[PDB]
């Protein structure tokens, strides 16, 4: 949060890879990631994103 | 590379026109200055200013802004420099040597006189290096004056319809001239002899930004970023596409090679010499050029020098050696598709009986509107949507209403709100409209007011009806924001 | 457009001023010069070296230089002027003439026409005809040259005389025709061709405060064709000379300087000067001729310089051959290399036994003399004197020891450095005591001096060479009383005069003594007649102090009550010292107050508005970075926004302006308070308090009230 | 030569933040910071980039060597901010709170990691590419410039400090190497040779050093704003390019100082910096106004005149074979006097007479020269000049005797050097022990109580009469820029007893004295009661300072973000024509803005203190490090800054009390 | 708008915050297409004046409409803060209640 206030999305991308280094499979962090993507409007790494959170949670409403 | 390119300079503040910009000897001796009438930075100071090698020698102002200047010998006595006359006003100042040497006026018209715009020269008998020529002018008058070798007297008076932008002389002026003038009005009018009137006119559909004469296609640049070649005769033989604008348009002659090809100096920051349908020698400039010249420039058959739109020069030499995206379906297609084959009756009953159902709804909430009379769209032809602004306890509420209406104004209506009043204070909440004119959006606005100290959000309604009636011709909802009070 | 190449020619002694000459000669012409030890010498220049010819024995030192003929022949025979007589030359070593023309102290400027000889002196001017007496004239003030129009396209000699109080007397005979008036004192003037100027007669003039002119000498009044008048060319005109070297077919006119300037003006507008080449030379310009005296076929410029450097100016390329890789580059190193490594030697040795020989009790240790040309001129377009010390040599480091409190700005073209040592006013009388090492290679030193209305005294200033015993010569300059006033020549008596008579016992020159002991600009010696009246001038703010003044009575009237009183006590000074008891008498108009603080409101409503505007400066640009000021700023700050930098640069000297003006104020309030027999030394804090508010019509009633 | 490229930035650029550096990977552009606190980069169009405060220092270089492109470094006096231009990403946003006074970007000693080292009040500090501190250590005051040379020739570059106490000390990893003391506040160093660098001050000196000693020096007016070494002429060898504050750009050599190349600008020089603009493959020279105009460029008769000279000097000498016996000295004799200066006594065995003196020394007086200059009735054989030092470092005037008779016009310039020592004040007095100072710092020498004897003459301006050899040896001294002592005790075990409740001074006497009797390593004994009491009251002050700015922090934001509403507030009812409450959101926008003014002249106030506490408690350490030699310094060094992450103040005090 | 704080005012397209064509997808502004799972966290473009965020729809830029910044149990007032902070267990409880109650 803290860096997309500061217009960084580059910094925020490469911290949660970080965290998902350190949680490999966390859901939160792979769904900010891909709404970081999206706000980005890149969209096809934002649905490979929400596929490795489908491919985890398999009921989560926004992915 | 065939250009072989001599100087590019950008602080030289030359902003003339590939008209007014002439070179020729002025001196003897074989060695060939460029004489130019410059406007201002912006066009406020005349200033004529002779270029010899690449560094300038004399710049002193001028009367008025130069119209045209070309070069041109007045006589065979002892051949000297050829006199340059350059237009200004209605006056042309002939130069010899680059010397004030006489100031030829035009006669006036019965004061109400003209302003001459348009210079070239043309052939007496002898057409060669040493020949005497002879001006013509383009009066702001729709008037062509074919004047005398020494720039004193009339030879011709021929009227044009339009008044002329561009001119070209071709042949010699006693048995056999041809003179092409480009007028404002679009237009080409050729002029032989015998002829007052043309009665040999070619329109190009768009205003002629230039006019150059090749000797047996004459070539005109449109204004819609285009040549046209026509012949001489009033039949049009070819036409070619440019990719950007045409700024100026003039001639590359060389006689070694016997080449005369039309030039074009295109805004797309690029130059192409052009011959009868082929392009070749497309050039590339730091910016867009708005004059070019070639000729004998210093003691080169083959110079060309050219002015930037921002100013600046640059000099070029020419060497003497020149597959669909069809979608995918996976197989919940086809499964979907299996389902609808083998059970495609019920599909079809019940969708029946939903679209019923659905008309029947729909008819039902449509009587229901019509009695609360809720629809702000609603013979009798109306339209009013509520728009709210703003933030904090007051908003702006501003109601778009509109007739609709062939030709038929609305006299007697009138707005009605209905709010809450412990939570909105309305200053009016009943006003007459205006003579709705078909076709106009008034905007009536109002000062809604939050009066509940804790943030509460009530709807307003607003009624738009007649003053005769008591049911409401229309009527519009708007859900009041909060208050973000104090 | 014009390119001149600086080549180097030989090196001779210190010169005076026009102490260069060309010998006519198509070829090479020839170079004549004189060293202030006496010794003229003359070269060629054949190729790169100098053939020197007939270099003479040294003598007194060489104040002028000139080539004239008797007839219409070829003028080739060069006089020179030492130190009373004039020595004569041909283009060879063989001396003709010695006319001694037995006088005081010296020559400063001569003139041959064929056979007459016009000299000047300090005061006097003469006019021989072949070693006999004929025209005899005494001037109030210096001369500073004498030139007379040529006696063969007219018919009558009219020998002007440029005086040091900025006039031209047009002299006939032995009394003033008439007199052409010209801003700032001339030093130099010469017919501008090499006839005269076409339209018959013609002279043209150059001042020391920078200023050229056309004065066109009728039979009775001048007719002022042109001026060059420069804004920032300052520098007094040494040497001018005519000659046409852009080539155009009129002659153009090559102008030397103070500050080694050289300008090339042509005529180019057929009737008017522009400059078209200049050039600094790191010293002072002495003389300058045109024509050519190296590489025939190329015309050049010969410039005299102060130290003695006779350099060119050529037309000609330097480097005019080159390949894959200039070798007189190398001959002159080489050349350099090898005198300089037996001069080592030989100074060397010599050092050794002048420092073993120095212990040698009964004898003594001499110092080597040396010149310093200085120049302490004040400056109008500001209230500043601009010293300016040279020496032939290269200065070490230069004393600034003070008596006055005095402000030493800073100048840009100066590289010195600067250190104020710390004064203490109480038990040393130096108020100041500055020290401007000179860096590296420089010969020339000027700075800048600003002094009140008030607080007269002397300066010195002790100049040391980089020369081996590196002596010291000391300088004693006055900042006298009033050292703000420049002397003009007419004042407006529609003014609210102050008037004030000194009567009582006075001998002419003693009050006259006085006078120069106050004022800046007047000569020392005692005008005769008994009678002089001078016009005078504050340069701070015009305020007239015309002085009027007879064997033993002296009314100085005024505009300004400083002026007055400062006047008062300073002669009452000097009275006393002198043991006179004179009698003074004062005046007053009781509306000059108000005309002075008139005078001044526009001055400080200048410095307050700059201070008003200098204070937002930065906060606006602060916002100009931003949204690119397209239609937020309000019109009143974009005033400001582009007036930015000038205004931030007036900043800067404001301070000093602004302390200046308390002063002046509080002077005048103390004084117009004073002569009514008053002592309000103390309501100055409340003055004070005013100004930093400075309500002009509060002002003025504290000034009528209290 | 030419300018091969010239360009007019519309931005006043910061003199000395300017750097060059390739923020596209291979694509170099400029870096310049400007009014406001906003940084600009040119890309060959100008770019902004918003710090939103006064920028201090700034560089670019490789930060991390795994991939190719130049980071953006932005220093300020509290913060530090690496940035990936091209990816706009923050390679680290470190917070100092020492400040950003001169920064570097380069491999230190034995570290595998290029830091990013930066300078402030008074300590130092290093980051790799995520911001990890690496390297720390205090220096003597104020850090101005810092750059990376390898002193020593050893293959890792040490680094070169200078501090605002006139020094230039040299840095290894951990280790301090040597010290030279210039004479004003360093202002920019530039290593490009081996072991020589070239320095700036802000008298106008620019210069250059060797190991531990100046090749030449230059001293102008327009003190230099930047210097750079390079290369104009191509001969190999690199040259100081120099920025004036006129606008001259003299590029002089490493030899003896001779101009080379020269230049001018219209406004001063920001910056010389080097970097290949136009893609050529070799490196330029960029210089970057003041006023914002960048340039670029790619790499005779003065001995006739001394000719001129040598003939005059004999000319003189034959005219020989104002004036004054010829065997004429000028005899010295230095002095302290009470009742307060260190007096200089010149004479002369004549009758001649002593006119003017013109003392010329670097950093006592004010300026450069003291000229003394007696009244015409004062004039005499003997004058004395009063000196007063500002500190102890070992001065020599050059001395200019101006020699004369009473009424001359010229007389001679007797010039004369004498060397005031370190401790030239502190005059010997007869020791009182009932006002014997009680902070005192104990260590132990070598041996030759007679060498002890020599270190005291040759750095104290004893009187004649003094006879001291081995056994008491007490000797006391006062002051003269206080009222304090100095007392200097020796024991027969060779124990050294200094008694000064100043700190600084018994640092200055104990590496003055391991310096003379060629000492590398010492340990200390020294106790400094009221001193480090006070210490103590800073450091208790310096918390409640912290949460103080915090709590004035979170309101002046509380109230800051009230200001924003209320001119959405105002701007809607602006825009809405509702005039009555506009004027009531200016007015509450008025008293907003009133009490935020209070608040900030409150936390400006605050946090000046805080920044002195925090300036003293470094001072602190490093006089606690500075009295130590050799390796038993660096420890105390770490020792100090590990004892106050942990807030143990009494350990604290105890490392520097005893080490 | 009234808050500044990203470091490069204009950063390479495709470094910053500030598919199917218009033709297929709605969309709420001049691009943005309309987005499955409104989170309150949405921004969806940004306005570029105070004006025009004024005069537009409250609930174009936001999930909710755009503010213009972003007896009682125990008085925070009377209770004094040095005190509970000594007590970890009553202290988390009690910032939780001051911070989201
Ligand atoms: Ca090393
Ligand atoms: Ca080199």
């Amino acid at each position: 949060k803290v860096y997309i206030s500061l217009d960084q999305p580059l910094t925020a991308l490469n911290l949660f890879k970080q965290g998902l280094d350190k949680f490999p499979g966390e859901v939160t962090l792979l769904c900010g990631i891909a709404r970081i993507y999206e706000e980005m409007n890149n969209i096809s790494s934002a649905t490979e994103y929400y596929k490795e959170v489908l491919k985890q949670d398999n009921t989560h409403v926004e992915a | 590379s065939k250009w072989l390119d001599s100087l590019s300079d950008s602080m030289a503040n030359i902003h003339t026109f590939s008209a007014c910009l002439a070179l020729a000897d002025f001196h003897g001796d074989g060695e060939y200055k460029l004489a130019m009438g410059d406007l201002g930075p912006d066009g406020r100071q005349p200033r004529l200013k002779v270029l010899k090698g690449h560094t300038l020698v004399s710049q002193k102002p001028l009367p008025d802004l130069p119209a045209a200047a070309v070069t041109f010998l007045m006589a065979s006595h002892e051949p000297r420099t050829p006199a340059l006359a350059i237009a200004s006003g209605p006056c042309v100042y002939v130069y010899k040597n680059l010397k004030p040497y006489f100031k030829f006026s035009l006669p006036s018209l019965p004061r109400r006189q003209t302003v001459i715009t348009t210079m070239t020269t043309l052939k007496k008998n002898l057409a060669d290096e040493d020949a005497v020529s002879c001006l013509v002018l383009g009066t702001e008058n729709k008037e062509l004056l074919v004047l005398d070798p020494e720039a004193f007297t009339i030879l011709a008076k021929m009227s044009l319809p339009s008044v002329p932008a561009f001119l070209e002389a071709s042949g010699q002026f006693d048995v056999e001239f041809r003179l092409a003038a480009a007028c404002r009005n679009g237009s080409i009018y050729i002029l032989r002899r015998d002829s007052k009137r043309p009665k040999y006119c070619i329109e190009l559909g768009a205003q002629p930004v230039g006019l150059v004469g090749v000797h047996k296609v004459l070539v005109v640049g449109s204004n819609q970023d285009s040549l046209h070649g026509f012949t001489y005769k009033g039949k049009r033989l070819w036409t070619v596409q440019m990719p950007a604008a045409i700024l100026a348009m003039n001639l590359l002659e060389q006689h070694s090679r016997g080449l005369q090809a039309v030039m074009a100096a295109l805004a797309n920051e690029e130059v192409r010499i052009y011959h009868d349908k082929v392009l070749l020698n497309v050039i590339r400039t730091p910016e867009a050029v708005t004059s070019l010249c070639f000729g004998r420039y210093g003691r080169e058959d083959n110079t060309l020098i050219m002015t930037t739109l921002g100013g600046g020069l640059i000099i070029k030499i020419l060497k003497r050696t020149a597959k669909l995206n069809v979608p995918r379906k996976t197989r919940l297609y086809v499964d979907q598709t299996l389902r609808e084959r083998e059970a495609g009756t019920a599909m079809h009953r019940t969708f029946q009986a939903d679209l019923y159902l659905l008309r029947l709804r729909a008819a039902r909430a449509y009587v229901q509107a019509l009695e609360s009379s809720l629809s702000p769209v609603s013979r009798e032809p109306l339209k009013l949507h509520a728009v709210v602004q703003g933030l904090g306890p007051t908003f702006k509420l501003t109601l778009h209403l509109q007739n609709t209406s062939t030709a038929r104004p609305i006299l007697g209506l009138v707005v009605c709100f209905l709010y809450n009043e412990v939570l909105y204070a309305l200053p009016r909440a009943f006003f007459k409209v205006p003579l709705l004119v078909p076709g106009l959006n008034y905007p009536l606005e109002t000062f809604v007011k939050s009066l509940s100290d804790k943030g509460i959000s009530d709807i307003i309604k607003v009624l738009v009806l007649r003053e005769g009636q008591s049911t409401p011709l229309l009527s519009a909802h708007i859900n009041m924001p909060m208050s973000e009070g104090l | 457009d014009l390119n001149l190449n600086r080549a180097d020619y030989l090196q001779v002694g210190v010169t005076s001023q026009k102490t260069m000459k060309l010998l006519p000669a198509r070829a090479t012409q020839k170079v004549v010069v004189g060293d202030h030890d006496g010794i003229v010498m003359c070269f060629g220049m054949k190729k790169g070296e100098a053939v020197t010819v007939f270099k003479t024995l040294p003598g007194q030192k060489i104040a002028r230089l000139e080539l004239g003929g008797a007839l219409n022949t070829p003028q080739e025979k060069i006089f020179i002027a030492a130190g009373s007589e004039i020595r004569g030359f041909t283009k060879r070593g063989k001396q003709f003439l010695s006319f001694e023309t037995n006088l005081t102290e010296s020559i400063k400027a001569m003139h041959i026409s064929g056979s007459d000889l016009f000299l000047s002196a300090s005061y006097i001017y003469n006019h021989y005809c072949d070693c006999k007496d004929q025209h005899y004239y005494l001037s109030g003030d210096k001369i500073n040259d004498v030139i007379c129009l040529p006696v063969e396209r007219l018919l009558r000699e009219v020998p002007v005389l440029a005086c040091q109080d900025r006039v031209l007397r047009v002299l006939q005979g032995s009394d003033v025709t008439y007199e052409i008036e010209v801003p700032g004192p001339p030093t130099v003037l010469a017919l501008h061709n090499g006839n005269g100027g076409d339209s018959g007669e013609d002279l043209l003039f150059g001042t020391s405060d920078g200023k050229l002119g056309l004065i066109q000498i009728t039979t009775s009044k001048p007719i002022h064709k042109w001026e060059i008048r420069n804004e920032k060319k300052r520098g007094g005109i040494l040497c001018v000379d005519s000659f046409d070297i852009v080539g155009d077919g009129v002659k153009d006119l090559l102008v030397g300087r103070d500050d080694g300037m050289v300008e090339v003006y042509g005529f180019d507008n057929a009737n008017e000067p522009v400059l078209r080449f200049d050039h600094t030379l790191s010293e002072s310009v002495t003389s300058i001729q045109g024509g050519c005296v190296g590489k025939d076929g190329y015309d050049e410029i010969v410039v005299s310089t102060y130290s003695g450097w006779i350099t060119g100016l050529t037309t000609e390329p330097v480097h005019k051959e080159s390949g894959p890789g200039n070798q007189e580059m190398q001959n002159k190193i080489s050349s350099l290399r090898s005198e300089l490594e037996q001069l080592q030697y030989k100074v060397l040795q010599e050092r050794e036994k002048y420092q073993q020989s120095s212990q040698s009790s009964k004898a003594k240790s001499a110092v080597p003399s040396f010149s310093v040309n200085d120049k302490f001129t004040l400056n109008k377009d500001d209230a500043s004197y601009s010293l300016i010390l040279e020496v032939q040599t290269a200065i070490d480091n230069v004393l600034i020891q003070s008596d006055v409190p005095i402000d030493l700005l800073d100048v840009d073209k100066n590289s010195a450095v600067v250190s104020f040592s710390s004064c203490d006013s109480e038990s040393n009388d130096n108020f100041l005591l500055a020290t401007y090492r000179c860096q590296a290679n420089t010969t020339r030193l000027e700075l800048k001096i600003r002094s009140i209305e008030g607080q007269y005294g002397t300066l010195q200033a002790y100049v040391t060479p980089r020369i081996q015993p590196k002596t010291c010569q000391v300088r004693q300059y006055h900042i006298k009383p009033l050292s703000l006033h420049q002397r003009t020549h007419f004042i407006d008596h529609d003014r609210p005069m102050n008037t004030l008579t000194l009567t009582g016992q006075f001998s002419f020159s003693e009050l006259h003594s006085w006078v120069v002991f106050c004022m800046p600009e007047v000569p020392e010696k005692p005008p005769a007649g008994e009678c002089v009246t001078f016009y005078f001038q504050n340069t701070f703010l015009d305020t007239q102090l015309e002085s009027t003044y007879r064997k033993g009575e002296g009314v100085f009237k005024s505009d300004n009550i400083s002026t007055i009183s400062i006047l008062k006590d300073v002669l009452s000074k000097e009275a006393t010292k002198r043991k006179i008891n004179l009698n003074i008498s004062y005046e007053i108009n009781e509306v000059s107050v108000k005309h002075t603080l008139k005078l001044i409101h526009p001055k400080l409503e200048y410095q307050l508005l700059l201070a008003k505007k200098v204070q937002l400066i930065d906060a606006l640009k602060e916002l100009q970075v931003h949204e690119g000021n397209t239609n937020f700023l309000i019109p009143e700050y974009r005033c400001i926004l582009e007036e930015a930098d000038h205004l931030q640069e007036e900043y800067k000297k404001q301070p000093a302006h602004l302390e200046r003006l308390y002063g002046m104020i509080t002077d005048l309030f103390i004084d117009k308070f004073k002569f009514k027999g008053t002592n309000v030394k103390t309501k100055v804090p409340l003055l004070l308090e005013i100004l930093d508010s400075y309500d002009q019509n509060a002002l003025i009633a504290f000034f009528d009230a209290a | 030569l030419q300018p091969v490229f010239t360009l007019k930035l519309r931005h006043k650029i910061s003199p000395r933040m300017v750097a060059v550096g390739r923020y596209d990977g291979t694509h170099p552009c400029l870096a310049a910071a400007t009014q406001a606190g906003k940084v600009f980069i040119h890309n060959p169009d100008v770019s902004l980039l918003n710090i939103n405060q006064t920028v201090s220092c700034l560089t670019a270089g490789v930060l991390n060597p795994e991939l190719g492109y130049d980071a953006l470094l932005v220093g300020t006096q509290t913060n530090l901010l690496a940035y990936d231009v091209y990816n706009n990403s923050d390679l680290f946003y470190r917070e100092v709170a020492d400040g950003a006074s001169a920064i570097v970007l380069g491999t230190l000693g034995d570290i595998t990691s290029p830091l990013a080292i930066i300078g402030g009040n008074c300590a130092l500090q290093g980051f790799n590419h995520e911001g990890n501190d690496l390297f720390w250590t205090v220096t003597g005051d104020n850090v101005h410039s810092l750059a990376l040379c390898d002193f020593d020739g050893d293959g890792k570059k040490e680094l070169l400090v200078g501090s605002e106490d006139f020094d230039i000390r040299v840095f290894k990893e951990d280790e301090i190497v040597a010290e030279m003391s210039e004479t004003e506040i360093i202002t920019s160093l530039c290593p490009m040779y081996g072991s020589r660098f070239g320095y700036a001050l802000s008298n106008g000196t620019v210069g250059v050093y060797d190991k531990t000693a100046r090749y030449w020096r230059i001293k102008s007016k327009n003190q230099a704003m930047s210097i750079h070494a390079f290369d104009l002429n191509s001969d190999g060898v690199c040259e100081l390019i120099t920025g004036w504050s006129n606008g001259k750009v003299d590029a002089r050599s490493d030899r003896t100082g001779e101009v080379i190349f020269k230049d001018n600008f219209s406004s001063a020089i920001a910056g010389v910096v080097e970097g290949d603009y136009r893609m050529e493959g070799c490196q330029q020279l960029i210089c970057c106004s003041v006023d914002g105009e960048i340039r670029g460029y790619l790499p005779i008769r003065e001995l006739s005149q001394k000719k001129q000279n040598l003939l005059l000097e004999l000319r003189n000498y034959e005219e020989n074979a104002g004036v004054i016996p010829a065997n004429t000295k000028h005899h010295t004799a230095l002095s302290v006097s009470l009742g307060a200066h260190a007096e200089l006594c010149i004479s002369t065995s004549n009758d001649t007479i002593i006119r003017a003196v013109l003392i010329f020394a670097e950093g006592v007086f004010a300026g450069e020269s003291h000229v003394v200059h007696p009244s015409v009735h004062h004039l005499s054989s003997s004058v004395r000049i009063p000196i007063t030092p500002p500190k102890d470092i070992p001065v020599d005037l050059h001395l200019k005797t101006f020699v004369g008779y009473r009424s001359s016009t010229q007389f001679h310039v007797f010039e004369l050097t004498r060397q005031l020592p370190r401790f030239s004040m502190y005059a010997l007095t007869s020791p009182d022990p009932a006002s014997e100072p009680l902070s005192y710092v104990n260590f132990i020498i070598a041996e030759r109580a007679q060498r002890v004897v020599m270190w005291l003459n040759q750095n104290f301006l004893l009187p004649e009469d003094t006879n001291i050899q081995n056994a008491p040896f007490q000797v006391c001294f006062t002051s003269l820029r206080n009222g304090g002592q100095l007392y200097i005790k020796i024991k027969l075990s060779g124990e050294i007893t200094v008694n000064t409740d100043d700190i600084d001074l018994a640092g200055d006497i104990i590496q003055s004295m391991a310096s003379f009797f060629a000492i590398e390593d010492l340990q200390v004994e020294a106790d400094f009661p009221v001193y480090f009491e006070e210490l103590r009251k800073v450091l208790v002050k310096v918390d409640e300072y912290h949460s103080v700015h915090q709590k004035l922090s979170a309101d002046m934001a509380d109230n800051s973000n009230l200001i924003r509403s209320l001119l959405v507030q105002a701007e809607d009812a602006r825009l809405m024509r509702d005039m009555k409450t506009m004027k009531n959101r200016y007015k509450e926008l008025y008293d907003l803005n009133k009490d935020l003014l209070n608040g900030y002249k409150i936390r400006c106030n605050n946090h000046t203190e805080l920044l002195g506490s925090l300036k003293a408690v470094n001072q602190a350490i490093q006089r606690a490090g500075h009295l130590r030699v050799g390796k038993p310094k660096n420890q105390v060094i770490t020792a100090c800054r590990d004892a106050i992450r942990s807030n143990n103040i009494n350990m604290l005090f105890r490392i520097m009390r005893v080490g | 708008i009234l808050d500044e704080n990203a470091i490069a005012q204009v950063p390479r397209p495709g470094t910053s915050l500030k598919g199917p064509s218009p033709a297929v997808r709605p969309v709420t502004q001049a691009g943005r297409p309309i987005t499955g799972f409104l989170r309150p966290s949405t921004q969806s473009g940004r306005p570029g004046t105070i004006e025009q965020a004024i005069k537009t729809p409250r609930t174009a830029y936001t999930a909710r409409p755009i503010a213009s910044s972003s007896g009682p149990f125990i008085n925070l007032s009377r209770l004094n803060l040095a005190k509970y902070a000594q007590k970890p267990k009553l202290a988390k409880a009690l910032f939780e209640y001051i911070f989201h109650h």
